[PDB]
DNA sequence: CTGGAGACTAGGGAGTAATCCCCTTGGCGGTTAAAACGCGGGGGACAGCGCGTACGTGCGTTTAAGCGGTGCTAGAGCTGTCTACGACCAATTGAGCGGCCTCGGCAC
DNA sequence: GTGCCGAGGCCGCTCAATTGGTCGTAGACAGCTCTAGCACCGCTTAAACGCACGTACGCGCTGTCCCCCGCGTTTTAACCGCCAAGGGGATTACTCCCTAGTCTCCAG
């Protein structure tokens, strides 16, 4: 593979939070935002060059948001952007038919209390899922766009809301170290996931606020089999691990696949499936993945029970967000160093797409 | 010069841990 | 609607600011800063009950939009 | 008697907005959030409180303004001036 | 010990947010003390503002009125 | 070393706004102290919280009054004696 | 009864009162209503200054100690 | 101006006030918190003076001065 | 850039610490980003006596508009 | 106090936009000056004391204007 | 460790700008006639809240053994100060010319 | 009930007597500050516990309700004497542009 680290400044040398590539893209050149305590988003353009090189071309900047931006997300479709800041808002952009193109502001989803971290999208296109230092999770209707649903039941700052693709459950991760799962359908929560047992004492699962990042973004998987949690931690000392599991239980995970010395913070599943090249699913698919931590990248698939790519020694401070891109030939990593860092693949490197 | 590491199906050094 | 909040009224709340003389328009133009206020502090105070899961708007949580403001009284 | 007025009322402490006008503007500003809320008499109490002493504060900062432009008088620039200064907008 | 309901622990809690490093164990019950009057002359205020308006249910606006006569309203 | 946890408690509240005084135990104190004053007397869950609100606002500042006060004194354990002087110093009592 | 020499305070406050608005017009009753209050308010702040002082088991009172009267007093 | 506040003024003032022992810095404090004592009595009153139309300032202008302040005295 | 000399801002920082309390040093990044908090505060300041000023239709500012937006501000 | 210079006043209120400056502001700006400092660095003793250490740090300032509520970007 | 160009200090020049007055036109404060919406109070019980209880569960309190940061308590050690006094030194009373703005008393 | 008028009440300032009040000097010493050592008493898990706390839930009472009405006090509004916000003009004031020194903070 190859890892292009930009040396530019993408919002004035400020820590960049928060990506996504363009999902309703169809073809090979890509569209990307970037989030940064400058307050604005700004959107570039993201294409490899002859010799298979990333090329960053600025595209739009976004300064309606009055403080700092925190998660910026795109719909299923690539037509509704979301995105959220300091200020406990969500903006809605859509195509407006220094800047090359035109965003403009429809929605305006007010109805949280704090620092919005992790905005999650639904796969009809009409439903939010948002958390914040609110301690809430909230779920919202697009075609109305205001507020329809609220989960309390977080005692410290959640920092991440999944949604499932199938269109059952949620899952919420927040700051006491609870993993928090609920029926949409029911608007309760089902299940609750906080302490574990090794070999026969019980510990926590996740570990308290000495993290130095602001994201504990959990996955789930485009099929949503499988939920994919970071910032764990195992007792072997403790050391930093990455938990999985499966609908089948969302209790007990049989496995995790650790970070020793720096925890892992963000994870972020491809949205193309691929053909099968320890398996934690069978099933005749596979899909590639990739974990973000403090320092470094990783790069998992379905079957491999270790890492399928490593990569190390990128950026000076801790890793903030990863955001595959619609085909796979794109990985976007922001830290809190003010610079990001982008993975290339050529093609079908990941493997064969379904 | 940056390091990378691709795609495999030296990477044998980078082996994740379970706990028994 | 806005019309409720009254001239003279504006007149009297002006007195205890300690305005000698309001010019005749400043009527036209200082309800519009309430609104700017209102659809403010009322704006998170619903949501704040909506987050205590109660959809009785409550003076505690009017007391802590002020609170977020910092106006608090 | 202007004078008197301000005396009179500074000593005086009773709310100032009628009570069913503001009760029914704040009830219509909210009517365009999301209908079938229930405002407690106290809420619109918290309501009147904190609006009138708004008001309180931001005129008698903008008499200061005109106090000092040599106008007894108060204007709107003094209420743009009034609320840009101390941050509004 | 109704009054005793508030633990030490809690107390320990309110110091560290008022700024301290090392709470003496005597100081509890003076706290406790202080406390239980503190409420007593703000819960008279309110109980006397309620009965005024003739209801049978002191409101949060009530006690915030009672604490602007004590002078910290909030 | 002793002192970190101080330290770390600091940083953890003094950011943080969140009750301390649990809120069940505060009730029944609030219900006592009513039964007290007068029988058959009905509080509201928000008059409760904005009472407990406010006790939390004296009492916090309160001791970071009785913390200057020990400041003063030299020495960084607080004291009932403290808390005397500075409700004395108050007017309070 | 007042200890604060009465000549000297009525030009302080003429010459306070010059600072606010300039001709200003003092009556002695205004002047000795107003040496009370300096006077009751000195001898409070001097009370519990004392009290606050001997409160470090001294007996002097050094700057420190008003200073943290007036401070916990709410004037600054 | 300040200066007529001499120091054994303070001193008889302080003996009269109950502290036996006085250091050399509080002169000057003393006189720092008597200006700023003044100032605010001063401006309500002259606030007060001027609601009434008196370039004099009548003693009831003081006393509810006093009030205003919390220090109240006839 | 600033067009604030360093060494004298860290002077006296260095002398208004040492009136709090003595050997209490200042490191460079804390200094530089304390005279850069400093910085954007005066300059909002006179970006609003500018504006005070302008009202008064006038554009030299006085000592007065000063204070008069530091008071509107709810400073002191 | 009077290291503070009159040029930088000067052109401080060139960047803020003015025109025409006063004399009595100059020394009034120290006023302005210091009493800002006189209380951000309390809150920092106030951190330091809870730091424990003898030489302030980048976070001192971060939460000085936090607590005044003039946070500002850039370092 | 030693050096020297950008920056702070005074000043001539005057020139742009703050200040005060002059109608002056406009527009903002009484005011009276009234009515009209506001304050208040009386029901219906439908439909909504807090009280109170059972369960659990588990986070948080409670005790103890344990130790070390620290209160304080004794002993210097230097140091400002309240003693007395002798010098100045502002100054209260005793009187004034001279007033002018104000406030109570009196008459229409 | 209110306008005029007289008369005191601070002015405001001397012109002196004597007169209590303040300042400065000397320092013996009471006390602030420091130092050190002791015991003692608040911080720390282990384990027990126990009681907040959440969620549902039957029962029940206090927010409350719109309609009329009672009235009735306050708001609309047009008239109109009258204050003041403002443009223009003259006057006085205070910073720009080097000029030179200098000075010192940053650089090799």
């Amino acid at each position: 593979m190859k890892v292009i680290t930009c040396e530019i400044a993408w919002h004035n040398k400020e820590p960049v939070y928060s990506l996504d590539f363009q999902h309703g893209t169809a073809g090979r050149i890509h569209r990307l935002a970037s989030a940064g305590v400058d307050t604005n988003v700004r959107i570039w353009k993201v294409e490899k060059g002859p010799d298979g090189k990333a090329i960053v071309e600025f595209l739009s900047n976004l300064a309606r948001h009055t403080k700092a931006v925190n998660v910026v997300r795109f719909s299923p479709t690539g037509e509704i952007l979301a995105s959220g800041g300091d200020d406990a808002v969500i903006l809605l952009w859509k195509v407006n038919d220094l800047n090359k193109e035109n965003w403009t502001v429809v929605k305006t989803l007010r109805g949280h209390l704090e620092d919005v971290y992790d905005i999650c999208w639904a796969t009809d296109g009409n439903l939010m899922a948002s958390a914040s230092v609110d301690n809430t999770a909230i779920i919202w209707d697009v075609s109305k766009g205001q507020k329809i649903s609220i989960f309390n039941e977080h005692k410290s700052y959640v920092q991440g809301v999944t949604w499932d693709p199938l269109g059952q459950y949620v899952a919420t991760l927040s700051c006491d170290r609870v993993l928090r799962v609920y029926s949409i359908q029911k608007k309760r929560v089902a299940f609750n996931v906080s302490k574990m047992l090794s070999g026969a004492r019980s510990y926590r699962m996740f570990h308290d606020d000495s993290m130095k990042s602001f994201f504990r973004r959990l996955s789930f998987t485009p099929d949503g089999s499988l939920l994919l949690t970071p910032a764990g931690c195992v007792e072997s000392n403790v050391m930093n691990t990455t938990y999985v599991f499966s609908r089948k239980n969302l209790k007990r995970p049989i496995a995790h696949l650790p970070c020793p010395g720096k925890a892992t913070l963000a994870v972020r599943c491809c949205p193309v499936y691929f053909e099968l090249r320890v398996e934690l699913m069978s099933l005749p698919y596979r899909l590639v993945f990739a974990v973000a931590s403090e320092d470094s990248v990783l790069l998992y698939d379905t079957q491999q029970s270790f890492p399928f790519g490593y990569v190390s020694n990128i950026h000076y401070h801790t890793l903030s967000d990863i955001s595959w891109s619609s085909d796979g030939a794109f990985l976007a990593i922001s830290s809190t160093d003010g610079y990001c860092s982008f993975v290339t693949f050529e093609k079908d490197e990941l493997g064969i797409p379904l | 010069q940056p390091v990378k590491i691709g795609c495999v199906w030296v990477l044998q050094q980078f082996a994740a841990c379970f706990l028994e | 609607n806005i019309q409720g909040i009254t001239k003279p009224a504006i007149r009297r709340l002006a007195r205890r600011g300690g305005v000698k003389r309001i010019s005749g328009l400043i009527y036209e133009e200082t309800r519009g800063v309430l609104k700017v206020f209102l659809e403010n502090v009322i704006r998170d105070a619903v949501t704040y009950t909506e987050h205590a899961k109660r959809k009785t708007v409550t003076a505690m949580d009017v007391v802590y939009a002020l609170k977020r403001q910092g106006r608090t009284l | 008697v202007a004078l008197r007025e301000i005396r009179r009322y500074q000593k005086s402490t009773e709310l100032l907005i009628r009570k069913l006008p503001f009760q029914r503007l704040v009830r219509e500003i909210a009517q365009d959030f999301k209908t079938d809320l229930r405002f407690q008499s106290s809420a619109v109490m918290a309501l009147q409180e904190a609006c009138e002493a708004y008001l309180v504060g931001l005129f008698e900062d903008t008499n200061l303004c005109a106090i000092h432009a040599k106008r007894v008088t108060i204007m709107p620039k003094d209420i743009q001036l009034a609320r840009r200064i101390r941050g509004e907008r």
